[PDB]
This record gives structure tokens, sequence and C-alpha cells, in this order.
RNA sequence: CGGGCACUCUAACGGGACUGCCCGCGAAAGCGGGAGGAAGGAGGGGACGACGUCUGGUCAGCAUGGCCCUUACGGCCUGGGCGACACACGUGCUACAAUGCCCACUACAAAGCGAUGCCACCCGGCAACGGGGAGCUAAUCGCAAAAAGGUGGGCCCAGUUCGGAUUGGGGUCUGCAACCCGACCCCAUGAAGCCGGAAUCGCUAGUAAUCGCGGAUCAGCCAUGCCGCGGUGAAUACGU
């Protein structure tokens, strides 16, 4: 999941805000 | 094959079953069931034909799908190779295109390893 | 009137405040359950009254700052402790054989350098 | 597979198909040799040649110098067929009482 | 070790039922430090075999445990040449962790789908001496009396 | 790509040469070392060399090669394959 | 090699620094560089008149400098010719209030970069080095001190093998924190190549 | 290349891209601290020495 | 009056809050205790050798030590000695209001 | 806010642990156990690395003997390469799923960093981001959200709502300039992979496992690395 960047946990991961991760 | 040339899965809920055709993923999937007011968790085995031909005729008519989508992306693809962009090439010989390393891995490009 | 306890979990520091009453805790400024609602290690905190009866007896106005809710449920056990020691003298007996009365010096080790934690050593190949 | 290292020289794919070749003569205890590594260099007094093999009873490490490329590779051949022929039987040597 | 003994650990009981065999329990079942989730797991469990069978979660816990604890074992050692199954008698530290390991072991490859189901479903079989936790106990304990004849080998 | 709130990149010395070829008459052989310079519809039809560190490829630009970079026609690397 | 530097390691617990000043993240380096120019243009004169310790000192826009030497006078000179002659070129490039001052050294045998500095001359001369080293740790025996070693590695004598030729008397606790040991290193420049000269004086511990 | 390197570096380049950190000390183009414009080995040195304010070894 | 004290070594640091702190404190009033704040630690990380040999480090740390101290009650007697003060090397000096 | 330094805390200086006391074995040294105590027999971790070995590594960080280059083996610049790909090896990241994945809501850290710097808050946009604009030489203000976890809802054993590679199209930012060769956002595509042969690595308590955060270098970033920080928190040691 943690590679998934259409989801929160691969946002996370990588340290960057989107649809999936607002702030 | 009702929508949209494709059979999507019955008993499964509408807004997946939709990712089932080739060019829709979860954003058009929401998109169409918004667009025509058909609840997302209900099954696709206990659709409405009304509800059907309203969510056939919206998403046929916004997005090209399954066939015609493949040419484009080939054609795209025709026309890198044709006009001999450094993106052409790769695609010719079947190296990655997008700056990846080709010492090792590389492996979806190429295939399973050839032994010497 | 008034009784007082500190308590320290790693991180985690608790001040517990002892009142008489009927058994109503609050911590950081919201009940027992409502802070510590679905986390088994909670009712451990209220153990070292249940070693001497004071069930029912107290209320708890407690605050806490550091580390996670697991160590501040541990900071709350030590500094209950410490404000019934106060409440009682005779109370380190039927407290100290439980161990209730001592902090534990378990703490996060320093990651190293060659290491990729603590002690986990980098996977070598010799031959 | 196998593999060759040419330290600080340049060595052609003739000579790494001769050690290639060397090395089947550990192949004759029938036992499985684990990525061989060999690596070659040139010191002022001769040539070195370095190898470290995995058994599944052990791991071999040598060492061939010699003034002559080859005979330093059979040195290091020799070498480790001692190592070799030495892991494969010393167990054999306690089986009684 | 080298030196000394190794001295037991003294597990802090449960919160529920105040048992230090249960909170051994637990940590076999917890994965990744994760005991919240493996508390649930096994209370939930309990549950469980609270409804599928009317008596106390408690009785078959313990008696799943008796029922799996091994009493002879074969640990191996190699004596001239051939490599021989020695039978030795197990120590009731290692009874728990083989009783309890094998008991989850033999959960997760059950076929329900949720772990509380996996881990009542195998206390209720092993209780009454069934499953494959109790199997390994019997082939265990077979593998120990047919190598009797080398019970004079024992260190 | 290049952000959009910027404009489309050429080299201004490279363009200068494509607009007064465009005046008296094209075309002439250019030789360039710009393979960062966007290809520009003025530039269609034209023949440039396009440095690849060693040679000067000869590139004729046509009307489905516009949204490109000069670099991506002259490759920079021989490779005819292993064994 | 797998020792520590003995005054690196004692840094506030037996030694202090030679640039004992605070600035800012902004101006740190800037008043770092100047100090190792200073130490660069002072290294070079007073080397003739037995440099051992440059001490710096910081406030604002002003700095003074505190040299210990073995040989005051030549580095003052005939009443102030040259101490004032250094000020002047001192200032040229500090750009700023530059006072420089002498500090007398009580003992030089007692000293390690002056230790150091006499073996690393005496072996550029075509010295006897396993004779100048017994004598270099003989003469710090004699000046009191409670223990000494002297290092000497390379091409020792001209030998085209080379050689770590060292001597040693007295107590060398390089373990001991609370024990003074000043420490001080030596380049011995030759026609064959370079020599590398070690000095440890235990003055006694704290 | 070495001396016309750190020489290089020092004046002002065409773009403020190609600047780059190099060792007010030495001249290493790697490795090198803003705090201080040395390398990793000069931040090393002086510190062994005493000649860095408030700089000493660390251990906790 | 607020006086605010920076510094490398606390060891001159604390010497420079007593003597701040006794200096007011004598000739007019009152004096807001030398308070500690927390220090700023700027490590440094570096591999021991000049070459490979990436597992050995030491590490190197610069310590800012702050101090704060107040002058509650002023008069103009205590602004004038403290213009005339033997403040340490290192320690930086900071007074608003 | 008044007010207070009690408490937590912040940071300097001390006290405290020394087999000191008791039982027993002891020739002594010490060993087993108990009490007291926050801590017991080096209290846990760090710093510290003996004579020497590997003719170990480092002339490419630096210095240095020498030997060689001298309209060039010096120096400047543009472009390319260090990013190649029939293959082979090492170290890792992400996974193969229900003790799980996704969505919504809601709690609990420590250590650092920050004056063409960190950006509160508002607004445009699905978003990256952009345009406004207050604060903070910073225990003041900011990075900032901690994540696992907790609550609720969905998924129902499928190469799937697992996995997110590869590719098509559309944007943002840095930068003189993202073709070779940057990161990120968004739509679409949705691979291998069903727990891994021979063989092999790590770890004895706040350790392994798992979860997140900061920093150096740094215009930007190929960082899944390195160095630090805490959150949850095990199993096992018969024996040589
Ligand atoms: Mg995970
Ligand atoms: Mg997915
Ligand atoms: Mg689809
Ligand atoms: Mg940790
Ligand atoms: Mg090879
Ligand atoms: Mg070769
Ligand atoms: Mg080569
Ligand atoms: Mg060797
Ligand atoms: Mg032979
Ligand atoms: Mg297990
Ligand atoms: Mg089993
Ligand atoms: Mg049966
Ligand atoms: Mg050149
Ligand atoms: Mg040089
Ligand atoms: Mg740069
Ligand atoms: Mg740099
Ligand atoms: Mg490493
Ligand atoms: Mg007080
Ligand atoms: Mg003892
Ligand atoms: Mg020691
Ligand atoms: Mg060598
Ligand atoms: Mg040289
Ligand atoms: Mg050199
Ligand atoms: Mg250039
Ligand atoms: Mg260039
Ligand atoms: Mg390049
Ligand atoms: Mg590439
Ligand atoms: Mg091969
Ligand atoms: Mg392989
Ligand atoms: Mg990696
Ligand atoms: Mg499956
Ligand atoms: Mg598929
Ligand atoms: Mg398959
Ligand atoms: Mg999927
Ligand atoms: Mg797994
Ligand atoms: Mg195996
Ligand atoms: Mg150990
Ligand atoms: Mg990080
Ligand atoms: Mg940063
Ligand atoms: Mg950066
Ligand atoms: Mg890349
Ligand atoms: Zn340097």
């Amino acid at each position: 999941g943690k590679g998934d960047r259409r989801t929160r946990r691969g946002k996370i991961w990588r340290g960057t805000y989107g649809k999936y991760r607002p702030r | 094959a009702r929508i949209a040339g494709v059979e999507i899965p019955r008993n499964k809920r509408v807004d997946v079953a939709l990712t089932y055709i080739y060019g829709i993923g979860k954003a058009r999937a929401k998109e169409a069931l918004e667009k025509t007011g058909i609840n997302p968790a209900t099954r696709v085995k206990d659709l409405t034909e009304a509800e059907v031909v309203r969510l056939r005729e919206y998403v046929e008519n916004t997005w090209k799908l399954e066939g015609e989508l493949r040419a484009e992306v080939a054609a795209n693809i025709k026309r890198l190779m044709d006009i001999g962009c450094y993106r052409g090439l790769r695609h010719r010989r079947g190296l990655p295109v997008r700056g990846q390393r080709t010492r090792t891995n590389a492996r979806t490009r190429k295939g399973p390893r050839k032994t010497v | 009137e008034q009784y007082y306890g500190t308590g320290r979990r790693k991180e985690a520091v608790a001040r517990v405040f002892l009142r008489p009453g009927n058994g109503k805790v609050t911590v950081n400024g919201q009940d027992f359950n409502e802070y510590f609602q679905g986390l088994v290690r909670a009712v451990a905190a209220l153990e070292p009254l249940r070693a001497v009866d004071a069930l029912g007896r107290f209320d708890a106005y407690i605050t806490v700052r550091g580390g996670g809710k697991s160590g501040q449920i541990d900071a709350i056990k030590l500094g209950i402790a410490r404000a019934l020691v106060q409440y009682n003298p005779d109370y380190r007996a039927k407290l100290k054989p439980l161990g209730f009365l001592t902090r534990d010096a378990r703490v996060v080790e320093r990651k190293k350098y060659g290491k990729h934690k603590a002690r986990r050593a980098p996977q070598y190949s010799k031959r | 597979t196998m593999n060759i290292t040419s330290k600080q020289m340049e060595i052609t794919p003739a000579i790494r198909q001769h050690v290639a070749d060397r090395l089947a003569k550990l192949e004759k205890w029938q036992t499985h040799l684990i990525n061989p590594h060999i690596i070659l260099s040139k010191e002022p007094q001769g040539f070195v040649a370095d190898a470290t093999i995995n058994t599944p009873n052990g791991v071999l490490v040598a060492s061939g110098k010699h003034e002559d490329m080859y005979t330093a590779i059979n040195e290091l051949i020799n070498k480790l067929e001692r190592q070799l022929n030495k892991l494969q039987h010393k167990g054999e040597a306690r089986r009684a009482a | 070790a080298r030196r000394r003994r190794a001295e037991v650990r003294q597990l802090q009981p449960d919160l529920v039922y105040g048992d230090v065999l249960v909170t051994a329990f637990i940590n076999k079942i917890m994965r990744d430090g994760k005991k919240n989730l493996a508390a649930r797991i096994f209370y939930d469990a309990c549950k469980i075999i609270q409804e599928k069978t009317g008596q106390e979660p408690l009785k078959v816990f313990k008696q799943a445990v008796e029922n799996v604890k091994p009493r002879m074992e074969v640990r191996s050692r190699r004596v001239g040449g051939a490599n021989y199954q020695v039978p030795m008698e197990v120590s009731p530290r290692r009874q728990q962790s083989l009783a309890l390991r094998w008991l989850v072991q033999a959960a997760n490859q059950r076929p329900e789908r949720r772990a509380a189901v996996r881990i009542a479903h195998e206390l209720m079989d092993a209780a009454e001496g069934k499953g494959g936790a109790v199997k390994k106990k019997e082939d265990v304990e077979r593998m120990a009396e047919a190598n009797r004849a080398y019970a004079h080998y024992r260190w | 790509p290049r952000s959009l709130k910027k404009g489309v990149f050429v080299d201004d010395h490279l363009l200068e040469k494509v607009l007064e070829l465009n005046a008296k008459g094209e075309k002439r052989l250019i030789k360039t070392w710009s393979r960062r310079s966007t290809i520009v519809p003025e530039m269609v039809g034209h023949t440039i060399a396009v440095y690849n560190g060693k040679q000067h490829v000869p590139v004729y630009i046509t009307e489905n090669m516009v949204g490109h970079k000069l670099g991506e026609f002259a490759p920079t690397r021989t490779y005819r394959g292993h064994g | 090699g797998n020792k520590i530097h003995p005054i690196g390691f004692r840094l506030g617990i037996t030694r202090d620094w030679e640039s004992r000043w605070y600035a800012g993240k902004k101006q740190y380096r800037h008043l770092l560089l100047e100090d190792q120019r200073i130490r660069g243009l002072l290294e070079k004169e007073l080397y003739s008149a037995g440099l051992a310790r440059v001490d710096i000192e910081r406030a604002a826009d002003n700095v003074a400098v505190t040299v210990h030497v073995a040989k005051p006078g030549v580095v003052i000179g005939r009443g102030g010719e040259r101490i004032r002659v250094l000020r002047e070129e001192l200032a040229k490039l500090t750009g700023k209030n530059v006072a420089l001052n002498v500090q007398e050294v009580q003992n030089p045998n007692l000293s390690a970069p002056l230790v150091a500095q006499r073996v690393a001359e005496q072996i550029e001369r075509r010295f006897a080095v396993r004779r100048a080293i017994k004598q270099a740790v003989q003469r710090v025996m004699e000046s009191g001190a409670k223990g000494a070693k002297v290092i000497v590695s390379g091409r020792i004598g001209g030998a085209e093998q080379a050689r770590t030729e060292w001597a040693a008397q007295g107590r060398v606790p390089l373990h001991t924190l609370r024990a003074n040991i000043d420490y001080g290193f030596a380049l011995a420049r030759t026609t064959y190549g370079v020599l590398g000269v070690k000095a440890y004086i235990f003055l006694g511990e704290v | 290349a070495r001396k016309a390197l750190i020489e290089k570096a020092k004046r002002t380049p065409k773009f403020k891209v190609r600047a780059y950190t190099r060792c007010v000390r030495c001249g290493r183009a790697r490795s090198v601290y803003r705090f201080f414009g040395l390398c990793r080995i000069c931040l090393r040195e002086l510190a062994h020495k005493g000649q860095l304010p408030g700089v000493r070894k660390a251990s906790w | 009056i607020r006086i605010k004290l920076r510094g490398f070594d606390h060891k001159t640091l604390d010497a420079s809050a007593q003597k701040i702190v006794e200096a007011a404190r004598r000739s007019g009033a009152q004096v807001s205790g030398p308070i500690p704040l927390p220090t700023r630690v700027r490590r440094f990380t570096v591999i021991r050798g000049p070459f490979k040999h990436k597992d050995s480090r030491e590490h190197f740390e610069l310590r800012t030590h702050n101090r704060l101290v107040d002058i509650i009650n002023p008069n103009r007697k205590t602004i004038e000695q403290l213009m005339t003060l033997d403040l340490p090397t290192g320690v930086e000096i900071e007074i608003k209001t």
C-alpha cells in the first residue's frame, strides 16, 4: 500500500499531499 | 456485453464493476454514479434497466472506451515510432521509456530473463 | 484535602491529584473511559488503589504529557501509588511487594552508527 | 552463475573462459559450487588470483601467486581442490567409536 | 547461554482474568507488537466459545493447553555416524511454550476468515482432543515412543 | 515538463537564425548545440543539424514533431545490441 | 591506525579551546576562516621563535591574539620593533582591532609542540633518530615531566623500507581523562621524504 | 584539475545554479558543511585540535 | 529590562549570569533570577577515515547554551555600572525592553 | 487575564550504590540469598580501541620523495557521458493479503530545523501548486499532520476494493535550461508476484518485529540511502 500513489498510506510514505491526502 | 461493450461483474457493487471497463478507474466510477444519481453500493444484479440505459448513455458518450481507447494509444505510439524521437526508439526495441535504470531490473519491458 | 503523586514512563509524565469522592477519574479534561477508549492496557493504571481497597474512595484529576497512550497509563500507575503512600505511610506494605512504588528505567536505546537500529546489524555477505 | 573480476587489468573473453575451464576441476566432487567469484590482479612480483566459493558444507578461500598468470590460476585451483577435498571428507574421519 | 542458566521472565497477569498463562497466549497471537489487536482476538474468541458452548472460557482455554502439552519429545544427537532420534522428557517451561505455539499455528491454518473464529474454534477442538494442534502432540509423542530403544543415549 | 506560466523555451540565438531564413527564403543547413530548444511551428520545413556530443545529425522538421525538443531526434548512444 | 587524538579527547575536561568566542550562524565560518589566516601567518613567521599555542579571543569587531613562545624576544624585537611590525600587517588582513600579546613559556622542554619541533629539526639535519629520540625523552623527563613518549614514522635515516621507531619513559596513560597530556606534531621534510614526529608529555593528573 | 577548480568555484559564475560549495581550507568539493565552510575531514581535523569554537565530541 | 545571554561554554555563561544578577541586585533593586533556556545542539557526524570505511563515524556537537535575566526595578544607578563589566570572551549579551 | 513557582518542565551544581548491612560457604579474593532502596552486585546505553598483524586502505581530501607531461598529460568553453543493457552478484524498498485493504471522524511523542528562511490564516484549483498576507533574529512564531492506534462504515477469499510496475494524455515547481536525465500532482492503463531451490543474515529487554518524525548534503532531486528521535512492544536460552 505504501507504494500506491493513489492512496492515503502511499502519500504518507512519499511525504506529499494531494486529493487523496489533503491538508 | 451490456456496458460499454464488455460485461460488468454482477453481484458486485456498481462503482467496482464499472472499473472492469478499459478506461474507467475509481475516479470515473464515482463520476458516472453522481451524474445519474445511482447508489454506488447497489449491486449490478439489482440495477433497474432504466438506471442501466441512463448509465450506459452517459458513460458511452463522455469518455473513449475499449477498442477506441486502444487505437489512439497505439496510434500515439505509432507516431512516436514514426517521427523517430527518443521515446519512439524505446518502443521500437522495447526498452523502458521514462528514464529508468536498464543495467539491472527493467524486467517488465524486457520480459523474463534470457540466459546466455 | 488533596493528595498528589508523580509518575513517569519513557517520555510520558503524569500529575495525579487524589481527592475523596465516589470514584470518578478525569484525564486531560475528559473522563477516563473517554481518553482510554478501546485500550485494553487502561484498567491496569487503577491497580495500586485496588491493592489497598481504595477503588471508589477517591476521585482523580490527572494530567499527562509525553510518550504514547500506554506509557501514560503506566505513568498514572506510579503517580497514584505515590499519592497513596503520602495518603498513608503504612501503605508501603502491600504496594512495594507488588512493585507499584518503583519506576522502570526501560527507555528507548540509542540508535548507533553502523547499525540499522539500536542493535539490528546490516545484513552482510561473507562469500 | 560464475563471476570473474579483473582488478586493474584487462583480460579477454578467451582468458575468462580458461578460468571457467580450470574451475571445472572442482566439479569433480559432485557438489554445489555457489557463485564462485574469481579475482585477478598484478603485483610487482607476479599475478595474484583470489577465489571465494561457497559449498553446502562450508566456504573455500585461497590465493595463488606466480610470475605466469595461468600458473597462478593453477596454484589457486590446487589450493581450492585441497580445501574442497577436506570439507567433503572431514566428517567421515570420526565414525568410530 | 555459556555462563549461567537463563532466567525465566515473569509475565504480568492479564487485566480480564488475571492469569499469566493468558498473557503468554496473547503474545504468540501478537504480531508486530500490536498487543491491543491481539488482545481483542483472544477476548473476542472468548465471546465466540461462549456463544457456541455455554461454559466458562477460562476452562476451555486451560483444558486445551493440557491436551496439547507434550510429555515426551525427540531431540537429535548424531552418535558415531548416523543421526539418532533421542527421546527426552519435556520440562514444564517448554511444555507451555510448545502448547501455546502449536495452538496458534494450528489456528491460523484453519479455513474460517476472521482470526477470532480461528482462535476460538481451535480451542473448541483442542479442549476436546481434536484439531491440528493435538495431532502435533500425538505425532511428537508417537515419534518418541518408537525411539524408546535409544533412551539410554539421553544426556 | 516546463511551466505554462513561463514561455516556450528557445535559445534565442537559435530562433534568430530561424526567422532570418523565413524572410529571405528557406532554407540553409543550420548547425546548432541547442538540444534544449523546443521545436516551433516556424521551424517546420527546415533542416537543422543537432549536435549529439560528436556528430551534427541532420533532422528535417515536420508537422507532427512540433511539441518536442531537438535532442530527441539526434540520439546520443550508439547501441546495436549484444551478441 | 586506531588511536584517538589526545587533545580532542580532552576538550572541556583537561584542555581548553584555542579559539574561544561565540558567533552566530551567519558569522561562524567567516570568523573561523580569519582565525586560520591568523595562525597561518603566525605559524610561518613565529616558527623561528618557538611557537607553541595560538589563542584567539573575539568580542565584536575586535580580536586579541595570545602567542605562547619559548623565546619572546624574537617575537617582540628591539623595544617593540617587530611587535609593532606584526600588529601592522595583522590588522592589514584582519581589517579590525587586532591586539597582539606575547606569553612566556615557563618550560620549553615541557611543551609537546616544542619537543616535536626540536626532534623534527634534528632529524632534518641528518641526525641519528634512534639516538635523538632517547635524548628528547631524556630532556623532558629531566625537566620534571611524569611521563614521555616520542614517535617518528617514515624513512628513518633514509631506508627504503619504512619503519616506526619510538621511545617512552615514565607514565603515559592515554585512556585516563583526568590526566593532563600535552600533545604536539611536527613535520620533518627531508630530501627523501616526510617523517611524522609525535610528542606526548604527561605533566600530571588533576 | 585542482587549483584551476578551487579558483573556478571562487569567482562568480554565469548562472546562480553553477554555484557549489567547496572546502575553504583544502578545496574538497564533497561533504562540505555550510556552517563551517569546511569538508568532513577538515571538520574533524580542526576539531581534534580545538580550533573550532564551542565544538566538542558528542556522547550520549 | 531584558538581558539575554548566549554562549558556547556554560561554565563561562553561568559566571556572567551570576555577575549581572549580582550587579543589578545591589544597586537597586528587584532581579528576576537567571533562568536557563533550552540549549540548541548542532550535531555533526563524519566518517573517521578519509576513504571508504562507511561504518565508522565520530560525533561532534556545538552546544549553544542560553540564559535570561530580568531586572524588575530599574533605576539608572544600574544602567551605568553594567556598561563597565568584565564579561568573559565566549559570551554574547543582548539587552532589549 | 489577575495572580502564583507549588507541580510538570527547562539547565547548571550536588546527593545517591560502595557487596555498605544481614544469613551461609570461604584461607583470602570472591560466590549463592535476603533486607533496605528509584536503582544491587559493571544500574542500562555511549565515549574510550594495548604491543602489533594483514608489504590492509587511502598519491583522488591534504601533505610529500621521485619519475614523467610543458602551444599540453596545463587552462577555458559548449554538448555528450558518469543514467548504456543479451547477462551475472551484493545491499535495500514495496508486496504477495482478512492479526488485511479502503473511506470518514478522533486521540498520544521526542529530537531537530527556520531572515532572497520557516510559513500561520484567507482565496483560486480535484490536486500538485499559485495569488494574497500576519508572526517568528525564534521554550514566544512556524515546519506540524505525528503514524501505528481508537470509533464507525464498506470490501467477503477472488491475481480481488491485494500489489502499484510499466505505458498513453494533461498540469505544477525548481532552474539560464528537465531531450538524453529531476521531483510532484491528476485522468487512464493495472504487470510480475499465491510466501520463494541450493544456500544464507539479524537479534538475549524496551532488544527483535512493526509505526511514524527530523537533520546533514541540498536551486531542485532520482533518499527505498545515511545519521539521529520517539510510539507500540514480544519469543526463547535445556546445554557447549
Ligand atoms: Mg504495513
Ligand atoms: Mg490499490
Ligand atoms: Mg477499467
Ligand atoms: Mg525504537
Ligand atoms: Mg566474470
Ligand atoms: Mg578485463
Ligand atoms: Mg576493468
Ligand atoms: Mg586476499
Ligand atoms: Mg591437482
Ligand atoms: Mg508465533
Ligand atoms: Mg503444528
Ligand atoms: Mg485425534
Ligand atoms: Mg583535461
Ligand atoms: Mg592539489
Ligand atoms: Mg549546486
Ligand atoms: Mg558541495
Ligand atoms: Mg551501511
Ligand atoms: Mg523551586
Ligand atoms: Mg555476586
Ligand atoms: Mg576504560
Ligand atoms: Mg598493498
Ligand atoms: Mg605523487
Ligand atoms: Mg597528493
Ligand atoms: Mg564543462
Ligand atoms: Mg561541459
Ligand atoms: Mg552530463
Ligand atoms: Mg537511464
Ligand atoms: Mg555471466
Ligand atoms: Mg538471481
Ligand atoms: Mg534501497
Ligand atoms: Mg488468497
Ligand atoms: Mg489482472
Ligand atoms: Mg500468476
Ligand atoms: Mg487492484
Ligand atoms: Mg509477512
Ligand atoms: Mg537450506
Ligand atoms: Mg549480547
Ligand atoms: Mg526521512
Ligand atoms: Mg532541511
Ligand atoms: Mg532538498
Ligand atoms: Mg528515476
Ligand atoms: Zn577540507
